[PDB]
């Protein structure tokens, strides 16, 4: 009955600030409290603070006090979370959610906003083959891109069976690296063409790489 | 703050089995405890609130109980869609806090990984760096050990690894490990090997190539 729609993904340098919006459609925005909750890649959930838009009263977790400012505009049914003096450790998906003060639960949730904080600059990936040995395994190494995410498909997305696309790792250089593999019958290596299609939407980069023995 | 500790870290069960998850609070939260489900790429989904009330439209198989410092989420009979991460959450006191999460996974037969090593391409070597990739394909359980070896010397601090979500069709995991060094460092050595330990393997399996 209520949709919470958040602003798009953000990429920021250390020391800077980010402001994420959360627009509510449906229900009674003035009868609600709005909380902000974050989740770093592969980690748990952390509450940042909340606001009661009708009073403008906001509260914060002490770990964040001074760094986070939460505001709301009743006229547009929108809440905002501003996080300043950003560090690498602030890379996370940020959620807005409706906090129900009667029981203490969070019922409506936004789709989330990815905020990546790094000294690195938006960069397309290099794509290197992982050639099959001489059921066979072949793949592509998608190296040195920023930020997340990348999409990898095989043979124009037509080959889906036996594909594994792994979560990216974050290198000490501050750039991401990912591999995608596919197992195929060895007999088809002589005949069947295999191409990995890499799409890095953050840099608007599209790369195709044929993988041969 | 009030700390919530969930146990176990991982539940391994079959579809149709009963799942019981626990949440332990550092102090009493009265009845103000909620449960959430979360799947990859999605916001948490509210399941249970005030310890025992089912959220709107949540299936009957989900139930919660408990009070004070001890709470339980029960899934009477697991459906394929229920294999996910679950969090408990309190708001008896500010700050609002969450448990660290319990993963519920599909238990299946032990399966050994299929192991493949990939040398760096000639294309990459031109840029001055070399990545060596080790693939561990379709294994169960999740626990696995990769050890890189360069001319029989055990590597450390120069590799990163990543693991897929449990496969929907065969309930296996896969693992990719990358060994990274500069072109110069790479050309100083001949034999690059990946040694895999897993409970489906009688003894560790090694795959190598000569530069």
């Amino acid at each position: 009955q209520v949709q919470l729609v958040q602003s798009g993904a953000e990429v920021k340098k250390p020391g800077s600030s980010v402001k994420v919006s959360c627009k509510a459609s449906g229900g009674t925005f003035s009868s609600y409290a709005i909380s902000w909750v974050r989740q770093a890649p592969g980690q748990g959930l952390e509450w940042m603070g909340g606001i009661i838009p009708i009073f403008g009263t906001a509260n914060y977790a002490q770990k964040f006090q001074g760094r986070v400012t939460i505001t709301a505009d009743e006229s547009t049914s929108t809440a905002y979370m501003e996080l300043s003096s950003l560090r690498s450790e602030d890379t996370a998906v940020y959620y807005c959610a409706r906090y129900d003060g009667i029981y203490g639960e969070l019922d409506f949730w936004g789709q989330g906003t990815l905020v990546t904080v790094s000294s690195a600059s938006t960069k397309g990936p290099s794509v290197f083959p992982l050639a099959p040995s001489s059921t066979a395994a072949l793949g592509c190494l998608v190296k040195d891109y920023f930020p997340e995410p990348v999409t990898v498909s095989w043979n124009s997305g037509a080959l889906t069976s036996g594909v594994h696309t792994f979560p990216a790792v974050l290198q000490s250089s501050g750039l991401y690296s990912l591999s995608s593999v596919v197992t195929v019958p060895s007999s088809s290596l002589g005949t069947q063409t295999y191409i990995c299609n890499v799409n890095h939407k953050p840099s608007n980069t599209k790369v195709d790489k044929k993988v041969e023995p | 703050e009030i700390v919530l500790t969930q146990s176990p870290a991982t539940l391994s069960l079959s579809p149709g089995e009963r799942a019981t998850l626990s949440c332990r609070a550092s102090q009493s939260v009265s009845s103000y405890l909620a449960w959430y489900q979360q799947k990859p790429g999605q916001a948490p989904r509210l399941l249970i609130y005030d310890a025992s009330n089912r959220a709107t439209g949540i299936p009957a198989r989900f139930s919660g109980s408990g009070s004070g410092t001890d709470f339980t989420l029960t899934i009477s009979s697991l459906e394929p869609e229920d294999f996910a991460v679950y969090y408990c959450q309190q708001r008896s006191n500010w700050p609002l806090t969450f448990g660290q999460g319990t993963k519920v996974e599909i238990k299946r037969t032990v399966a050994a990984p299929s192991v493949f090593i990939f040398p760096p391409s000639d294309e990459q070597l031109k840029s001055g760096t070399a990545s060596v990739v080790c693939l561990l394909n379709n294994f169960y359980p999740r626990e696995a050990k990769v050890q890189w070896k360069v001319d029989n010397a055990l590597q450390s601090g120069n590799s990163q690894e990543s693991v897929t979500e449990q496969d929907s069709k065969d309930s296996t995991y896969s693992l990719s490990s990358t060994l990274t060094l500069s072109k110069a460092d790479y050309e100083k050595h001949k034999v690059y090997a990946c040694e895999v330990t897993h409970q489906g393997l009688s003894s560790p399996v090694t795959k190598s190539f000569n530069r």
